[PDB]
DNA sequence: TACCCCCCCTTCGGTGCTTTGCACCGAAGGGGGGG
């Protein structure tokens, strides 16, 4: 018995028509069970072929959850509600969260099945599960409330957050809380004691107000950039000084003070690639001009809120993995590499899951925001297998890109 | 009137009204058979007269029931399918019989008048207006609306799938241990039960059914194996698919191969090792489908061996759930893979094949795992698993492809079974200069105008050579430079370029390409020992790389 | 001269980077199959 805030889509723009995909016995059996007990609490309702939307809906397990939890891809549906959750009722960025030394994540989402949905937006929320086999048609959902992953169901819900917080924000007064959709990030300075115990308060807190928790521990500032480093070699070869001169030259695209030519002197002749080259006096210094340049940060780098955030993600084997986060081309906000990630010297799919699952997470605690990914996959492999690691209550836009490594810029 | 069970809500698209076209010139040969039924439509409630108040109109016809002597009630609603709102259809898929789970007793029963047997939503029932000829043209025909949901309308399928779920759900509800598969009106009911009770339980739901207006005629009822379904023969512990007839046409046209080629593929479910590379050969670039073509001699060969596999009658077995999912691949060649799927040794659950070409140039490693991806998905879709694979690559192979490629790319649980042909990786580039090894500088260029270019190599000890090139591009010159120092270098060699093209093409080790020319140079680097490809920007002064530049410019 | 769903094989046309050539992919028409 709550008021119903209208929801409408962006001028112009039909509802989400995705395909569902197929499913396992595990995820389809947990669905079942949870879209039975969210159907007899109200819920959700089924409905039939008349409506003309879907969206895909599986089943994940957070880590260490070892409980069922449904998932569905909003994707779709969020880029038609755009005008919704940026304009309206946007939620402000705390710029102080990347600077806390422990961030927590709490799963709030049980929180907005109390708040009903918009009876004209039901519409556009269908969903349908799939049988084995199909030994059954599809049975089609709806949700009557708000539902999990919808990013318009957090800014309704934001009255009602901001008052269940207001206590403890008054209690705790320079604890930074951040909301981004089904998710809570808390941080705070405090030792890793007093964090945890703070954190159980706000469990308790949230608990009288109605809403269970099903943490997650981060820590940004531990979070270090990578940046581009020059070999050091007591003896150079003519493929050594090549390859050295060609990444040289595709890193001038970021940092302009590079300079070759006393580096390209040496290679004037047609020497065999293995042949022991010296070093002149202009090209040591010039190579120990470049290593500075290289230190310094990229002039005129900063965050655009109306820009988009890219990342792309390169495959260096042996388990490391390398990334860059920008919005336009050679001006990146962050670089970084990860390695000894879960399925490292085994699986490449779930070292990249885990990969994204980290990128992102990155950025929504440094600008609020998921970037759009380039995976180094092809498309049939990625969506045969990405759901089989998904540990995430959210997931960003992505495509596919096949760029091999013709200069190995991020990583020796 | 009366309304049987519970309706469906349906609109036209915002802005739209109603279908206004005109009717065929019908022969009065099938008139005869249409008023026949569609007068005693009247009787039963299904349609019903309307007046000139309805400005409605659309064609119709009819065409004979397959296999059967009665005739089928057709309506021509293209004009009004484009007016009517857009549906989202609940049926997902097809079942397979390797899925199904082995039963004690098994029954089938068709729905008769299936779609008339569902009743049309109240207010948009106008839309359906239709008149009916005669045999001359002197009487007008009455006008009708239809009741319920006619045959050739774009909505009918996804309202009845529904709705007839809808019915079956307090049943089993009430029957938790019955398996119903539900496909349109064709329902497949079996359980452990004895013979006895499961005759019992299936007339149940034969009065559950009635209980909302649904017909299960006795003629459609079957209850004794081998069961039809979904043209497939279900005996009580194997199954095969219902006998397939090749066309046996002296003169091949294009219609004929193209049946061919689909009854090829329908056989490959369940018949091993069918190949249509040859026979699809034949299609490519062909302009009529009436147009008559001769087979080749590697098509007829490829017939034959075809008729050969569908000589000899095969069978599946049923799904266990407590066994584990075996499927293992074999290669064809030509891109070519076939795979079974199994849980006891020689006893398939089904097979099947993979054989698409995807981009211009490939190997063995990325067909193999495309073919995985294929038989994950599908299996994923029949039994919700994933199953065991059997591939024909050695284990340090694999780890060697996919630890190397840039990309990332993986295969489930899988061991090693050394059936040859084996898949390999032909050749492997150097992370490394090779020392005491040539190297070449290349380089290759083409003026965008006359399609005339140059390709050559320098090399340390003075080795050097251009060719000049008629009618080509820039990037093939690129790829020309690198065959030319194959073929003149020793079996060790290191070659120097700035063609990231030509690179990106070479490091992802290829043993298959669209162009002759890549062929070429990969069979050149399988007859080397050691290969070191290297990547440098041009007009910067590097290496050889700057004087090639110059001799393939001039 | 009807509707809806799944599959493979080919062409073609739009897309973006490998660039005005070359490669990729998704829609579409051919067939098989189901009701
Ligand atoms: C073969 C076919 C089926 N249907 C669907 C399936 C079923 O939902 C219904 C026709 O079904 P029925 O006539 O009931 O099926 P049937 O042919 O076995 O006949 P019946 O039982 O009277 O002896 O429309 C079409 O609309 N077009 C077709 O070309
Ligand atoms: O409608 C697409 C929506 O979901 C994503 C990614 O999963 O795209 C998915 O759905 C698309 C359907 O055309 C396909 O790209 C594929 O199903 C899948 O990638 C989003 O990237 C997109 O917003
Ligand atoms: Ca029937
Ligand atoms: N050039």
């Amino acid at each position: 018995p709550i008021e119903t805030v209208p929801v409408k889509l962006k001028p112009g723009m039909d509802g989400p028509k995705v395909k569902q995909w197929p499913l396992t016995e595990e995820k389809i059996k947990a669905l079942v069970e949870i879209c039975t007990e969210m159907e007899k609490e109200g819920k959700i309702s089924k409905i039939g072929p008349e409506n003309p939307y879907n969206t895909p809906v599986f089943a994940i397990k957070k880590k260490d959850s070892t409980k069922w939890r449904k998932l569905v891809d909003f994707r779709e549906l969020n880029k038609r509600t755009q005008d919704f959750w940026e304009v309206q009722l946007g939620i402000p960025h705390p710029a102080g969260l990347k600077k806390k030394k422990s961030v927590t994540v709490l799963d709030v989402g049980d929180a907005y099945f109390s708040v009903p949905l918009d009876e004209d937006f039901r519409k556009y929320t269908a969903f349908t599960i799939p049988s084995i086999n199909n030994e059954t048609p599809g049975i089609r959902y709806q949700y009557n409330v708000l539902p999990q992953g919808w990013k318009g169901s957090p800014a309704i819900f934001q009255s009602s957050m901001t008052k269940i917080l207001e206590p403890f924000k008054k209690q705790n007064p320079d604890i930074v809380i951040y909301q981004y959709m089904d998710d809570l990030y808390v941080g705070s300075d405090l030792e890793i004691g007093q964090h945890r115990t703070k954190i159980e308060e706000l469990r308790q807190h949230l608990l009288r107000w109605g809403l269970t928790t099903p943490g997650y521990e981060l820590h940004p500032d531990k979070w270090t950039v990578q940046p581009i480093v020059l070999p050091e070699k007591d003896s150079w070869t003519v493929n050594d000084i090549q390859k050295l001169v060609g990444k040289l030259n595709w890193a001038s695209q970021i940092y302009p003070g590079i300079k070759v030519r006393q580096l390209s002197k040496l290679l004037r002749g047609t020497k065999a690639l293995t042949e022991v080259i010296p070093l002149t006096e202009e090209a040591e210094l010039e190579l120990a001009e470049n290593r500075e340049i290289l230190k310094e940060p990229v002039h005129g780098v900063y965050y655009d809120p109306s820009k988009d955030l890219i990342a792309e993600i390169q495959k260096q084997g042996q388990g490391q993995w390398t990334y860059q986060i920008y919005q336009e081309p050679f001006k990146n906000l962050k670089t970084g590499k990860y390695a000894r990630m879960r399925g490292a010297h085994t699986n490449d799919v779930k070292q990249l899951t885990e990969a994204v699952q980290k990128i992102t997470t990155e950025s929504i605690v440094i600008w609020g925001k998921t970037p759009k990914f380039k995976l180094p996959i092809q498309k049939e492999t990625w969506e045969t297998w990405w759901t089989e690691y998904w540990q995430a209550t959210w997931i960003p836009e992505w495509e596919f890109v096949n760029t091999p490594p013709l200069v190995k810029l991020w990583y020796q | 009137p009366i309304s049987p069970i519970e309706t469906v809500p349906v609109k036209l698209k915002p802005g739209m009204d109603g279908p206004k076209v005109k009717q065929w010139p019908l022969t009065e040969e099938k008139i005869k058979a249409l008023v026949e039924i569609c007068t005693e439509m009247e009787k039963e409630g299904k349609i019903s007269k309307i007046g000139p108040e309805n400005p409605y109109n659309t064609p119709v016809f009819a065409i004979k029931k397959k296999d059967s002597t009665k005739w089928r009630k057709l309506v021509d609603f293209r004009e009004l399918n484009k007016r009517t709102q857009d549906f989202w259809e609940v049926q997902l898929g097809i079942p397979h019989p390797a899925g199904l789970k082995k039963k004690k007793s098994v029954t089938v029963l068709d729905v008769g008048d299936a779609y008339f047997s569902v009743p049309l939503d109240e207010d948009f029932r106008k839309y359906t207006a239709f008149t009916i000829p005669s045999i001359n043209n002197e009487t007008p025909g009455i006008r009708y609306q239809y009741n319920v949901l006619p045959q050739g309308w774009k909505g009918s399928p996804a309202i009845f799938q529904s709705s007839m779920t809808k019915i079956l759900e307090p049943f089993k509800k009430q029957n938790p241990d019955i398996v119903i598969y539900q496909y349109m009106d064709d329902l497949y009911v079996g359980s452990d039960l004895e013979i006895g009770q499961h005759r019992t339980k299936i007339e149940e739901l034969r009065q559950h059914l009635l209980r909302w207006g649904l017909t299960t005629p006795d003629k459609k009822h079957q209850k004794e194996p081998p069961f039809l379904w979904m043209g497939y023969e279900l005996h009580p512990d194997k199954w095969t698919v219902q006998p397939i007839v090749l066309p046996e046409k002296d003169s091949w046209t294009v219609n004929d191969i193209q049946k061919l080629v689909g009854k090829l593929n329908w056989a490959s479910q369940i018949y091993p090792g069918i190949k249509v590379r040859q026979l699809s050969k034949l299609l490519r670039g062909t302009k009529a489908l009436t147009e008559v073509i001769p087979l080749t001699e590697e098509a007829e060969l490829e017939l034959a061996e075809n008729r050969e596999i569908l000589k000899e009658p095969v069978h599946g077995v049923y799904y266990d759930p407590s066994k584990d999912l075996i499927a293992e691949i074999q290669k064809q060649g030509q891109g070519q893979w076939t795979y079974q799927i199994y849980q006891e040794p020689f006893k398939n659950l089904k097979t099947g094949k993979y054989a698409r070409m995807r981009g211009a140039h490939t190997n063995d490693v990325k067909q193999l795992t495309e073919a995985v991806q294929k038989i994950t998905t599908e299996s994923i879709v029949i039994w919700g698993k994933t199953p065991k694979f059997k591939l024909p690559i050695q284990k340090e192979t694999w780890e060697t492809w996919w630890t190397e490629y840039w990309q990332a790319t993986w295969i489930p649980e899988w061991e090693f079974v050394n059936t040859p042909p084996l898949v390999k990786l032909w050749y492997q580039l150097e992370k490394e200069p090779i020392v005491g090894a040539e190297t070449f500088y290349v380089d290759g260029a083409a003026n965008r105008e006359t399609k005339l270019g140059k390709a050559g190599y320098v090399t340390n000890k003075g080795r050097q050579k251009v060719v000049p090139l008629t009618n080509t591009t820039n990037q093939k010159t690129e790829l020309q430079a690198i065959y030319l120092a194959l073929q003149d270098s020793g079996l060790e060699v290191n070659i120097v370029t700035n063609s990231q093209y030509a690179l990106g093409i070479i490091q992802a080790q290829p043993d298959k390409s669209e162009s002759e020319l890549v062929n070429q140079i990969i069979e050149q680097l399988i007859k080397k020992e050691k290969v070191y490809l290297a990547w440098v920007p041009a007009h910067k002064g590097i290496g050889g790389n700057e004087q090639v530049d110059k001799l393939v410019s001039a």
